[PDB]
RNA sequence: GUAUGUAUUUAUUUUAGAACUAGUUACUAACAUUUUUUUUUUAAAAAAUAAUUAUAUAG
RNA sequence: GAAUCUCUUUGCCUUUUGGCUUAGAUCAAGUGUAGUAUCUGUUCUGUAACAACUG
């Protein structure tokens, strides 16, 4: 309780601008791609013998779910 | 005016909200009619077969 | 009549205060060009009356809200609650649901 | 020291119905185990049955109209003994539907377990109470009271203790002031290197960006008033 | 007899149940400022906490800290009118009229489309009996094409001052700032009340030929 | 809005998402219209991403990719919601659009079943008498499989202790609890909720229906009585498998042996051919209409037993906070569900075979036949259907032809379905194992 | 049992009441070690069977 | 017409529910001794005046 907040702001980038920086070198800021490119009978005995834009209401979801529930 | 939100899952301040607030087609009939007719038809046919048996 | 806007409540408050000022009345400029500052010569009285007017008006509104709190705290005829803040929340729900439908 | 109740299906009394109602108001519909923990001798499923079958105010307990009653005979003809579907078609509880169907077509021993106990009428109570029901309502009021966590309750306790600690700290200073030895008040210590004391400076002082009018004499009048107030608190003491 | 409402009445009734020198004052002040600055370092928003902390520094008779707190309160949220009104009143009640004049200037020049701020500055200059300032304030306030509340306020001001010659100048600009017949008819009714037959006749003619 | 209201507006977004997950419709009574439209829009957005992520993670679980334990629990919890939402919408569309069973079909199905049970001269399974002679031993056998679950564990949650207490009571006073079962089989028609949970198998997901322990004893007794009496009256013929006689490897051994022992089956000297077809009968349980089930099942049992059986299905189905009334499907988790399953399979077996070959494969009721035997060799050769068997969903049929019969049959098929471009070989499925 | 937090100033900064009485409930506590198989009668009758245990548990 | 005090509806709501996921999940049958909580019962109910001094 009361440690569970909906964030209702954000950390302003201006708030950390007057800080004095440190100078640790990061593994993802080493030189890489230094160059820039440029553009220029027997059948008779039987009694019976003769995209909708919603994902859950589709046929893909129904074939998935009819496969995985057995 | 947007009404105040009462949820039935969460109650963070733990209030006691008012209990009043938190909480055919014809094919059926036609099917059952045909099954009752089938019952009476089968009984009539078996009584006719019984009488032709006793002959 | 319903809800009133801010541009209208502003004028009604202005007119009530001028009406008060007329019944209360019933009962230069010097520019220093060295700095640019304006000294307006106002009397000591009518400043004291303005200050005492604002103080007395704020005390009057304060005591009215204080008495409204006790008279809304006596009446238990709303709904069942478990603390002092649930009672206010349930009265808010009654006020919205009676007005809506 | 209570012997274990393994089978908890009983007869719903008045006490358990009322504790279930005042538990559903606070805990809500979908937490049933937390409701049924509040009232012993019943189960979370049987609390769910007692709500959805009988105690719910949305449910329709009236006499049947003539169109309703003919609708019941016709639906019981079409759908053979499917009483949940029929009761869904009538917006009425299924037990009401079954008993009224028996009343249409008409025109328990002791030591038995009643399966239909959640759908049946309550039993009012003897005049004083039983002892276990006194205990039940006591623990039910105790569990319906609390709306706090562990951290917040400890915060209440810590604020009261720091308050009384300050009072004792001023008491000893007033005694030594009577004795004639003036121990100044020690300050709380900083938890980090740039923790801010709030009497040394106006901490993020913003000046009001002056305009065209002149504020020298009003500055002097305020400074006079504040200096006189500080002297009066020093001599007389507020 | 036992019901759920009687249970909850029982639960509700259950749960319902010296500064002598300056150093004790400084300790009270340091503790309270740690409190308020903590709850404002955590939540930068919530203007009500800013107004309470500013009122606290008013109760300590320290006006400079209250001014700094109100300014820091305006830097978070300038759109909030009750903060502007408290800071103007907190200047006025301690009888610092020039500080509030600078403040009401900065308010009406920051938010010119807000009606309550101009009317606040007009109340304050009426209460001090400065009629030239109220005429100049309504002149600028009418200059920005405001709306009919501002114009009716200025014609009422120049009725109360009994400058009968000036109300015609106000209506002569007000029939051009708002053309409807209700404004021409308001100037009609003023000329029937406080003018001659000839002035009302000329006003009617100036209405009908432009129409 | 002044900003205190905003954090109270978003509580409808949270509540609307909770109502989406639980398939509860989320109507707020005094809500303005475009704000409800905005919330309904953003919840449809979140739900689309939710459904797509469930599909992607189940495909990575099937393929064999590395996956956490918590991710598999989260994916099971997502897919149970998606399954029960499809189930509720299927129940709703059945109630809206009417049945698909179309009364002419039901009439001719009922006629086929009456004609078969008249050929068998079947005598219907009665209500159990007040003094049933085999009754205590059927009670012993019926309490045995309920007891068998708790042989292992000693750590017991309170529901298991409730079940064990009911079993121990039913063992202690057997006549009293047996009389209670006799009462419930006659005058109970409204039953308690039935939970469903999901048990995963990493390629597919499977339901587990859990019944009330007091009703489960009655269903186990009804189960044991129904199978005992149906076995005494020879209800199910020989092709109906699984049988009590044989383990499954003995079933497949007998079936290959009997394929060998047919008369001249491997002879091919005159162009003749044999054709084995084997196929699933689809969603056979989830298409059982209750009104058709009651009338089909009153032929074989007592009417009160039939009313209990078709009233036990219409119950309420509960996952965590989602219920719905099961109006159209057969619950497999009932103890007596296997009997209904095989009887409905017998209806479909009669529609597949026909009256004349069902009496050949069954044999006359005065002395029944074996599993794959005939009373004479010319009764075997009087028809192309030579063998037939049915396991739970699956049918196996063995056809024999001459040259002329196969030619005149494929002439019928290529009459009503011509293929001049020769793409009959691309849809065809055969086992890539061999 | 951990995590984690809290407590530990002397080297002097100028001037409506009164009395008596015992058990019932919850919750908590690294705080503590009297056999097996039956039968029979309404307590008694029968039958039977074999040199001795851990200081180890945590988010 | 206008002010002071006081009460009704009407506006204002002013101590007036601040995230997420697999409802986040599971389960509430141990003996003694001890601590804490609460709950039933009984009896009893110097003052005034007069005479004298004003230190």
């Amino acid at each position: 309780t009361t440690s569970h907040r909906p964030q209702l702001e954000a950390r302003s980038g201006a708030k950390a601008a007057a800080y004095t920086p440190t100078g640790i070198e990061h593994a993802r800021l080493l030189p890489g791609h230094t160059t820039l490119k440029y553009r220029k009978s027997w059948r008779k005995g039987t009694a019976f013998g003769r995209y909708i834009n919603d994902m859950t209401k589709s046929e893909y979801h129904q074939e998935f779910l009819h496969k995985h529930v057995r | 005016k947007i009404p105040a939100a009462v949820s039935n899952w969460k109650n963070p301040n733990g209030y006691t909200v008012a209990l009043e607030r938190r909480v055919i087609n014809d094919g059926f009939m036609k099917l059952s009619e045909a099954l009752e007719n089938a019952d009476k038809k089968a009984r009539q046919e078996i009584r006719s077969k019984m009488e032709l048996k006793r002959l | 009549r319903g809800g009133i806007s801010y541009d209208q409540l502003a004028k009604l408050s202005y007119e009530k205060t001028l009406r008060n000022l007329a019944t209360q009345t019933q009962n230069k400029v010097q520019k220093d060009t060295k700095t640019g500052k304006i000294t307006i010569a106002d009397d000591d009285k009518l400043v004291n009356k303005l200050a005492v007017s604002l103080q007395s008006e704020s005390k009057k509104r304060y005591e009215a809200r204080k008495r409204q709190m006790q008279n809304a705290k006596t009446l238990y005829g709303v709904e069942s609650f478990i603390n002092d803040k649930n009672k206010q929340f349930n009265e808010k729900l009654s006020r919205e649901s009676k007005g809506s439908e | 020291p209570p012997v274990p109740i393994y089978v908890k299906g009983g007869v719903w009394t008045n006490v358990e119905d009322q504790i279930l109602k005042a538990a559903v108001q606070k805990y809500g519909t979908h937490q049933w185990s937390k409701v049924a923990s509040l009232l012993q001798k019943k189960t979370a499923r049987q609390s769910e049955l007692r709500w959805n079958e009988y105690l719910n105010p949305k449910l329709n307990f009236t006499e049947f109209s003539k169109e309703e009653d003919a609708q019941l005979l016709d639906l019981a003809r079409e759908l053979p003994n499917q009483w949940r579907t029929i009761a869904d078609m009538m917006a009425r509880p299924a037990q009401v539907c079954v008993e009224r169907y028996n009343r249409l077509l008409e025109s328990l021993k002791a030591g038995d377990i009643n399966p239909n106990a959640e759908t049946q009428m309550a039993r009012p109570d003897n005049g004083d109470l039983e002892d276990e029901e006194k205990e039940m309502l006591a623990e039910a009021r105790a569990r319906l009271l609390n709306t706090q966590g562990k951290k917040a309750t400890r915060k209440i306790r810590e604020r009261m203790l720091e308050e009384s600690k300050r009072i004792a700290e001023l008491q000893k200073r007033r005694e030594l002031k009577q004795a004639g030895i003036n121990v100044a008040i020690k300050k709380p210590k900083k938890k980090y290197g740039t923790d801010i004391d709030y009497n040394e400076d106006i901490v993020y002082e913003q000046a009001p960006m002056p305009g065209i009018y002149d504020t020298s004499t009003e500055d002097r009048q305020i400074k006079k008033k504040f200096e006189q107030f500080e002297r009066k608190v020093n001599r007389k003491g507020l | 007899h036992v019901s759920a409402e009687q249970i909850l009445r029982d639960v509700y009734k259950k749960g319902q149940k010296d500064i002598l020198d300056l150093e004790e004052l400084r300790e009270y002040q340091r503790r309270k400022r740690t409190e308020y600055e903590g709850y404002l370092k955590r939540n930068r928003l919530d203007m009500g906490q800013w107004i309470r902390y500013a009122q606290f520094e008013i109760e300590q008779h320290d006006m400079r800290r209250a001014r700094s707190i109100f300014e820091r309160a305006l830097l978070v949220d300038s759109s909030f009118i009750p903060l502007w009104i408290r800071y103007i009143d907190a200047e006025l009640k301690v009888k610092c009229i020039n500080h509030a004049r600078n403040l009401m200037n900065r308010a009406i020049s920051t938010l010119p489309r807000v009606d309550k701020l101009w009317y606040k500055y007009l109340i304050v200059e009426e209460s001090l009996n400065n009629v030239e300032i109220v005429r100049s304030l309504y002149t600028k306030w009418c200059s920005l094409e405001p709306g009919v509340n501002a114009w009716n306020s200025f014609v009422d001001f120049e009725i109360r001052q009994k400058n009968w010659n000036g109300v015609r100048e106000i209506y002569s600009k007000y029939v051009m700032a708002h053309p409807q017949m209700q404004t021409w008819l308001k100037w009609v009714r003023f000329e029937n009340r406080h003018g001659n037959t000839e002035f009302t006749r000329s006003v009617y003619s100036l209405a009908i030929d432009t129409v | 809005i002044r900003q205190k209201k905003a954090r109270t507006i978003l509580q409808h977004l949270s509540e609307a998402w909770r109502c989406w997950k639980a398939n509860i419709p989320w109507d707020v009574p005094g809500m303005p219209a475009p704000i409800k439209k905005i919330i309904e829009r953003y919840i449809k957005s979140k739900a689309d991403a939710w459904v797509s992520a469930a599909h992607y993670n189940r495909e990575r679980i099937k393929r064999g990719a590395h996956v956490e334990k918590t991710m598999v629990k989260k994916n099971l919890g997502r897919l149970t919601r998606l399954w029960i939402k499809n189930e509720q919408e299927r129940q709703r569309q059945i109630q809206k659009n009417g049945p698909e069973i179309t009364p002419e079909e039901a009439t001719t199905i009922f006629s086929v079943m009456v004609e078969w049970l008249e050929s068998r001269s079947f005598s219907p399974i009665p209500f159990p008498p007040l003094t049933y002679k085999n009754d205590t031993k059927i009670l012993v056998l019926a309490l045995e499989d309920l007891k068998d679950v708790y042989a292992s564990k000693v750590r017991l949650n309170a529901s298991e202790r409730e079940e064990l207490a009911l079993i121990e009571e039913a063992y202690d006073n057997p006549h009293d609890t047996l009389n209670r079962i006799k009462k419930y089989l006659l005058t109970q028609r409204v039953f308690k909720p039935v939970d469903i949970t999901m048990m995963e198998n990493y390629q597919n997901i499977s339901p587990v229906y859990s019944v009330d322990p007091l009703e489960k004893i009655t269903d186990a007794y009804l189960d044991q009585y129904l199978w005992y009496e149906a076995d005494q009256r020879k209800l199910f013929p020989n092709w109906i498998k699984p049988s009590d006689s044989e383990i499954p490897p003995l079933l497949v051994y007998k079936w290959t042996q009997g394929i060998n022992n047919l008369s001249e089956i491997w002879d091919v000297s005159r162009g003749q051919s044999a054709v084995l077809l084997e196929t699933t009968l689809g969603e056979m349980a989830e298409k059982i209409d209750f009104t058709l089930l009651n009338r089909l099942l009153r032929l074989i049992v007592d009417p009160n037993i039939a009313d209990y059986i078709t009233a036990k299905n219409n119950v309420v189905i509960n996952f965590k906070d989602m219920s719905h009334v099961n109006k159209y499907g057969l619950i497999r988790g009932l103890k007596f569900a296997s009997f209904i399953f095989q009887y409905y399979g017998l209806v479909i077996d009669l529609l597949l075979l026909g009256q004349e070959r069902a009496t050949d494969l069954a044999g006359p009721a005065n002395n029944p036949n074996e599993f794959m035997q005939f009373k004479s060799k010319e009764v075997e050769k009087a028809h192309p259907i030579r063998l037939y068997t049915r396991y739970l969903d699956r049918i196996y049929m063995l056809f024999h032809f001459e040259e002329d019969e196969g030619e005149e049959l494929t002439d019928e098929y290529l009459a009503e379905n011509p293929d001049p471009n020769f793409e009959n070989s691309i849809g065809y499925n055969n086992r890539k194992c061999w």
